[PDB]
């Protein structure tokens, strides 16, 4: 927060009450579109029932959840089977707010965004890790082993994904020098596009973000047809679904922070809207990631875990230190734009034998 | 609070639940299969509410039996439907599973009814994919408050709410 | 096997049965409640027969609201059933006309047939 | 971890218990529990006339219902001296190839959701959709359709049925072939699914594993060429086949028999001639229904089959078929009554199971529910 | 087989482009064919005879054993069948029957037959258990359907449409094809 | 070529042979010679254990040797190594008060099932088996259900008023030893034949 003021206190909490009940209304309505572009996806057709478009089934659906026998099963710890499914959420709301939506003021006055702190993708990394936490906890506190295996299977692949999401994130910091989302944004509005210079990173951290239940290892695990998942098989009428909110805003936030972070952070090159071009970003990844849920099968989390371990990482960490080498040597720019349109030439070139 | 004690409340919280009838499948026969039709992409009980499928159950209001239900499966039928959250409903896919069907014999239940509070009955063998929207309508209506018998009572909104569980 | 009570007694079958049980464990024993009509109860009796492994008992069609203070004998019944531990209810559909000689035939052959035509039950339908 | 994968949980299809005896993410043995679905028809049937079987023949194997109708009717044919018109056998290897390509969808679906991605059952169950049509066309019912008879089928085809199915028979082999180009070339399909499943033909041999997932491992046995009778001696046959038996080729060589029995059936169409339908044998088929109104013969054969039926030979026999699950045959034992003495069904989806805890022996576990799907079982005709 | 990937999503895509196919039922109509298994109706004859002659012949072909005909004898001043007997009492348990149309098989005299109605899920056990009054031809609707149309004033809506019904249904009037 | 030797080996030793106009074939082994003579069929290739139906003959209007037969199916796949395609079945008699037989688990890997479920249904023990338990029938189920002298356990079908249907007593067919509702059945109704 070098260059950018600071709203008063209670603005910012005003904008963090409106950022948490936003991110409410956008998990349930990117449901419907989800329910609806699988259904479109495969040539059915969604619920044009109780909405007109549908829109009137969330509100059905809360309704339901609400007053549907919240149970605390016996056998399971009192406290802590209560208490994990607030950790997931919160953790998981939290850490959008550092997602700028706009050059400073674009807020009607004050912030586009909630908090721009000096050190961004610690906080993300942070708070990344205590998504895993939620998952393994409530997989245990459900008392029964069947879902706490799938919360290990879980734990265990989203922690190795977890930890290629810093090797992935290293890259970019050496070109910009500032921790700070704002700073990497106007970065990339000065000399553009950071994928462009760190596309094997912006991959790694993509197929790792997948791993973080987006979908294609599958073996997250869900409790259908697998050795169950792990933080659900046990609850009922409002921790379920809170579980299954943080879990859909995680995938939204890392939907919205691969563009703010790797591709062009709103600060588009061309009409410089403030909220509209990372929104549809946003809704971009969003069609893609959608797109592979329908189409990609599962990986087993053993295939996972052996292709997160032996390739992802090792691929991000690779690219890191040729990053290191060229800033510090520092000798052009140039050499990055060149070496990330030949990696992704050769990436390609070996798909179409 | 079960949806109770308020004219608009509690009317608007049936509506909530009717339209958000969430099935879990109790799959045992050919009624499994005629029902897995009524979600393809030619008529799919996922436009009312019911798109999603969570095979737990923890997490659904509406059991479909759909099949002949054995003895042998009978109680864990019966559990699976003690562990559910309490708001839930019963319906009785088929023959075998309404009446003994066809197969009278000492292998499969003739009555449901006898091991879960059954909500809704859907006659046929199998019952039409469209049939069985019907029933669910039937009980949507029926959680509504809108249901009458042939004798001309009103029907409570869930069954199961009058049995002495133990 | 023992046969107590008699039909369309229910107060005097309940109270013949609660002397005839005793401290008898119903763990690993079966109940079996016949009744016709499966569908309407408002109107349906019921007979006994406590299959315990080691010997039988029966009571004949003297239960539910078919009969004055039936239902409650009924509902009393099951209800000490499920305190002494039994877990196994099974509800057996015989014709009206079956009900009286079913009741007369041999223990061996009476207790085949209940055991063929007896569908398991949730108990709480007769609470 | 003596696991118990129980009954329809968590979404083992075709509701089986499993004690996975199993430490880590292998499979030490599975233990298999059956009979949740043990309806009792080779008890029921001795208590019902020839006629009524009928009803009771297509709902074990409710996929592949036509192959338990044929074998059935084959079976009292053969015990009581039946003649099949010509037509009428050309009808039956249709509704047969066409109802085996219907379970082969839903069985191909089921197995792609059970591991792998939800949407490819969609296609499958769409033109699983046409077929039942053409069964709503033709019989009035989408399965457990009546219509087979001992002496024949119930009555003739409408007029719309042929154009209905030519259509389906130009849309098919663009579609299977569909399916091929997206499943044979498998981007994770192959490392989930070309290990597992270790199916030596051996094995497959001393446990019985005769259902369609032998050939896949390599041994040249279809019913329909070793031993032919509903005229498929008559057919130009490919009979698909596998290397290694994996899930990769089994699920490629039921792609292949598809693509074959579309053949089958465009062939079985061009060669078909206007005729009669069913055996004539007053005795054996219920008397024409418009001179019910006049013969005192006709009245008396119609009253005396529909309520007694008739009597076979006092006799034992069997017959063999192919369905899309193996070998499948009747045993029955006829007193010479009007209710057969008694009817045993041999099960492949029960000999099958035998190979289950050698098939998926030291196999994942993610992988154990794929193996199960890749096996195809079906607890009708399991439990039966 | 990397290349694999991209055509399965490329094939996903162009089925998403792909809009059209399902049917809205009940908002559409459900198209059957003129064979289905429906509701069983009792036909008469062009005199408005009935021409079940209540012969049990549809009981005895009943392999679930669902049909229950007590018979009578037709009174010659208002005759109800063509013969000397006719359906006094005609009742089949819906939740027995298992819709083989054997019944129909037997009826020598064309009673018996299946309609098209498949709207007949209903609440209670005892309610499905289907009357002679309840099928006669001259009926439209299904019991909770014509329940409903009374509770409610509004006319009975089937949610099928055919091209046409069997001659054997001789009198069963249904929305065929559009030629209403 | 497999089953003119084995035809030809139980007519030297007094094995009775069955067989139908139709194309069936049986070879009915007596109890002691049973085990050892359907080893020696599976050392002459017999590769596949196709079935193992139990019967009971009780209620058959003709009388047979003992009430329980079991049958077994042996088959020899066409094309594997050197199939010639030779299937038949073995049929043993078995004592109603002795309920026993080998199994051919230890052979085929495929009567394990079968044998089990012949336990289940008739009481027949079957000797050497790795795990007789039984299969199919529920858990507490008491007895052994297709044995004759074990009831079907029919319920009455209902209808409005006091009106019920048993269906024992409602069917019109007929079994083999059922006289008929005349004073007696002949002809066609005694058994009936056409001449192709
Ligand atoms: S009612 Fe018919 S379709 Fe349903 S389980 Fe029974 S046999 Fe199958
Ligand atoms: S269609 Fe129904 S009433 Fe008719 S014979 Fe079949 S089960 Fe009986
Ligand atoms: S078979 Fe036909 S004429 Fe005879 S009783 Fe039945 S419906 Fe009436």
């Amino acid at each position: 927060t070098w260059s950018y003021p600071v709203d008063p206190y209670w603005m910012v909490a005003l904008k963090a009450l409106l950022v948490v009940v936003g991110l409410l209304t956008a998990f349930a309505f990117m449901t419907l579109i989800e329910r609806r572009l699988l259904a479109r996806f495969q040539v059915r057709m969604g619920p044009n029932r109780v909405g007109p478009f549908g829109l009137l089934q969330p509100l059905a659906d809360a309704i339901k959840s609400i007053f549907k026998e919240d149970i605390v099963v016996a056998q399971a710890d009192r406290f802590l089977f209560v208490l994990a499914p607030l950790i997931s959420v919160v953790f998981a709301l939290l850490a959008f707010g550092l997602i700028p939506f706009g050059p400073p003021g674009s807020f009607f006055g004050y912030q586009p965004w909630v908090i721009n702190l000096d050190l961004g993708i610690l906080y993300l990394f942070a708070v990344s890790e205590l998504a895993v936490y939620g998952i393994f906890l409530s997989g245990w506190a459900s008392g029964s082993k069947y879902s706490l295996l799938g919360s290990l299977r879980s734990s265990a692949s989203l922690i190795s994904y977890e930890l290629g999401l810093g090797l992935a994130l290293l890259a970019p910091v050496l070109l910009v020098g500032s921790l700070n989302l704002n700073d990497i944004v106007n970065w990339q509005k000065e000399h553009g596009w950071l994928f462009l210079y760190a596309f094997p990173a912006f991959l790694v951290y993509l197929i790792a973000s997948m791993a973080e239940a987006a979908r294609t290892p599958f073996d997250l695990p869900e409790a259908e047809q697998e050795l169950v998942g792990g933080y659900h098989t046990e609850y009922s009428s409002i921790k379920w679904a809170l579980f299954q909110m943080a879990e859909y805003i995680h995938f939204i936030t890392a939907s919205a922070l691969i563009p703010t972070l790797f591709l062009g952070g709103w600060t588009m090159p061309v009409l410089e809207v403030p909220y509209l071009w990372m929104f549809l970003k946003i809704a971009f990844f969003l069609f893609f990631f959608i797109w592979i849920r329908a189409t990609w099968f599962r990986l087993r989390y053993d295939q996972l875990l052996r292709f997160g371990w032996g390739f992802l990482f090792p691929l991000a960490l690779l690219w890191f230190l040729v990053t290191a080498l060229v800033v510090a040597l520092d000798l052009p720019r140039t050499y990055l734009l060149y070496l990330s349109a030949l990696s992704f030439l050769v990436l390609l070139g070996a798909v179409l034998y | 609070r079960e949806g109770i004690l308020f004219t608009t409340l509690e009317k608007l919280v049936a509506w909530g639940r009717s339209n958000s009838l969430w099935p879990a499948t109790f799959g045992l026969a050919c009624c499994a299969i005629e029902m897995m039709a009524s979600t393809d992409a030619r008529n799919d009980l996922a436009r009312f509410g019911s798109e999603v499928f969570r095979a737990s159950p923890r997490q659904a209001d509406v059991m479909i039996v759909a099949g002949r239900l054995s003895k042998k499966m009978a109680p864990v039928m019966r559990r699976v439907w003690e562990q559910m959250p309490d708001p839930k409903w019963v319906i009785s896919m088929g023959a075998c599973a309404s009446s003994g069907g066809m197969f009278n014999n000492y292998a499969i239940v003739q009555n449901v009814d006898s091991v879960v509070p059954v909500d809704v009955y859907v006659p046929g063998c199998p019952p039409r994919p469209e049939a069985l929207i019907y029933a669910v309508m039937q009980l949507q209506k029926k959680v509504r408050g809108q249901a009458y018998n042939e004798r001309g009572e009103r029907l409570p909104p869930v069954a199961a709410w009058k049995r002495t569980r133990g | 096997m023992v046969r107590v009570g008699m039909r369309a007694a229910p107060r005097v079958s309940l109270e013949a049965l609660k002397a005839a049980l005793g401290g008898l464990k119903l763990s690993e024993a079966k109940v079996y409640l016949i009744t016709d009509w499966q569908d309407k109860r408002d109107q349906a009796r019921y007979a006994l027969l406590l299959h315990t492994g080691k010997k039988d008992l029966l009571v004949p069609d003297a239960f539910g609201p078919a009969f004055p203070g039936g239902e409650e004998a009924l509902s009393e019944l099951v209800g000490l059933l499920l305190a002494q531990g039994a877990r196994r209810f099974y509800e057996a559909v015989v014709s009206p006309g079956e009900m009286t000689a079913l009741l007369d035939l041999p223990p061996e052959e009476l207790l085949k047939r209940v055991m063929a035509i007896a569908n398991p039950t949730d108990p709480g339908i007769y609470l | 971890m003596t696991l118990n994968v129980g009954p329809q949980h968590p979404s083992t299809h075709g509701v089986l218990r499993l004690m996975v005896t199993l430490s880590g993410e292998e499979v030490l043995e599975v233990v298999p529990h059956i009979g949740y679905l043990h309806t009792g028809f080779e008890k029921t049937m001795e208590h019902r006339t020839y006629l009524q079987n009928i009803t009771y023949t297509p709902r074990m194997d409710y996929l592949h219902s036509f192959a338990h109708d044929l074998a059935y009717a084959l079976a009292v044919e053969k015990l009581l001296g039946a003649v099949v018109p010509p037509r009428a056998e050309t009808i039956r290897v249709i509704l047969n190839e066409l109802s085996r390509l219907a379970s082969h969808l839903v069985f191909l679906g089921t197995g792609l959701l059970d591991l792998g991605a939800l949407t490819p059952f969609f296609y499958a169950f769409r033109e699983r959709e046409t077929i039942l049509d053409l069964f709503e066309w033709v019989t009035g019912q989408r399965f457990h359709h009546n219509y087979i008879r001992i002496g024949g089928v119930k009555e003739d085809l409408p007029e719309e049925f042929v154009p209905e199915l030519k259509k389906l028979l130009e849309v098919l082999p663009h579609r299977i072939d569909e399916y091929e180009a997206l499943f044979a070339e498998s981007p994770i399909f192959y490392e989930r699914a070309r290990g597992v499943g270790v199916i030596p033909p051996e094995v497959a041999i001393d446990l019985g594993l005769t259902g369609g997932s032998l050939r896949a491992s390599g041994v040249n046995y279809d019913v329909r060429k070793a031993y032919p009778y509903s005229g498929y001696e008559t057919y130009t046959f490919d009979v698909p086949l596998g290397e290694r038996g994996d899930v990769f080729d089994r699920m490629l060589v039921r792609i292949r028999e598809m693509r074959e029995s579309v053949k089958i059936i465009k062939q079985a169409l061009e060669r078909l001639e206007p005729g009669p339908v069913r055996d004539p044998n007053p005795q054996i088929t219920p008397p024409p229904r418009h001179l019910l109104e006049t013969s005192m013969e006709a009245v008396i054969y119609h009253f005396k089959h529909y309520t007694e039926g008739f009597h076979p030979p006092k006799g034992e026999v069997y017959v063999p078929t192919e369905s899309a699950r193996g070998e499948l045959g009747y045993y029955i034992v006829s007193d010479g009554g009007s209710m057969p003495y008694r009817v045993k069904v041999r099960a492949p989806s029960f000999v099958n199971l035998q190979s289950l805890p050698y098939a998926c022996k030291g196999e994942q576990v993610p992988d154990m529910v794929a193996i199960i799907a890749s096996l195809d079982p079906v607890m009708g005709d399991v439990d039966r | 087989t990397l290349k694999a990937l991209a055509q399965s999503l490329g094939i996903t895509l162009k089925y998403l482009f792909s809009k059209p196919v399902t049917v809205p039922y009940p908002d559409a109509p459900v198209a059957l064919k003129p064979r289905f298994h429906g509701r069983h109706v009792l036909t008469r004859h062009p005199n408005g005879l009935e021409k079940c002659i209540g012969c049990s012949l549809c009981a005895a072909a009943c392999p679930a054993y669902a049909i229950y005909v007590e018979p009578a004898e037709n009174d010659p001043e208002n005759p109800v069948s063509a013969g000397e007997r006719y359906a006094k009492v005609y009742e089949i348990n819906m939740l027995r029957c298992i819709f083989c149309g054997l019944c129909e098989e037997a009826c020598p005299t064309g009673a018996i037959v299946l309609g098209y109605d498949f709207e007949m899920a209903d609440y209670e056990y005892s309610d499905l258990v289907y009357g002679k009054e309840d099928m006669l031809v001259d009926v439209v609707g299904t019991k909770p359907q014509r329940r409903e149309a009374k509770r409610t004033g509004k006319p009975v809506k089937v949610g099928y449409v055919v091209p046409y019904v069997r001659p054997e249904l001789e009198g069963f009037k249904a929305p065929t094809e559009g030629g209403k | 070529m497999r089953l003119e030797r084995v035809l030809e080996e139980a007519r030297a030793k007094g094995y009775p042979i069955e067989d139908n106009g139709l194309g069936n074939l049986w070879v009915v082994l007596p109890r002691e010679r049973f085990k050892e003579e359907m080893a020696h069929y599976k050392a002459m290739g017999f590769n596949f254990l196709a079935d193992i139906v139990g019967l009971d003959y009780l209620t058959y209007p003709d009388p047979r040797p003992e009430r329980f037969a079991v049958v077994y199916e042996l088959v020899s796949l066409p094309g594997w190594k050197d199939g010639d395609g030779s299937r038949f079945f073995v049929r043993v008699y078995v004592p109603e008060e002795d309920p026993r037989l080998p199994t051919v688990t230890d052979l085929w890997g495929s009567a394990n099932f079968l044998e089990r479920e012949v336990y289940d249904l008739f009481g027949i023990v079957f000797e050497g088996h790795p795990d007789l338990r039984k299969i199919l029938t529920p858990e507490d189920l008491e007895g052994h259900p297709l044995r004759k002298d074990y009831p079907l356990g029919e319920t009455p079908t209902l209808f409005r008023e006091g009106r019920y249907i048993i269906p024992a007593e409602f069917r019109a067919a007929l079994t083999g030893k059922d006289p008929g509702l005349t004073f007696y059945k002949g002809g066609s109704r005694k058994g009936y034949r056409s001449l192709w």
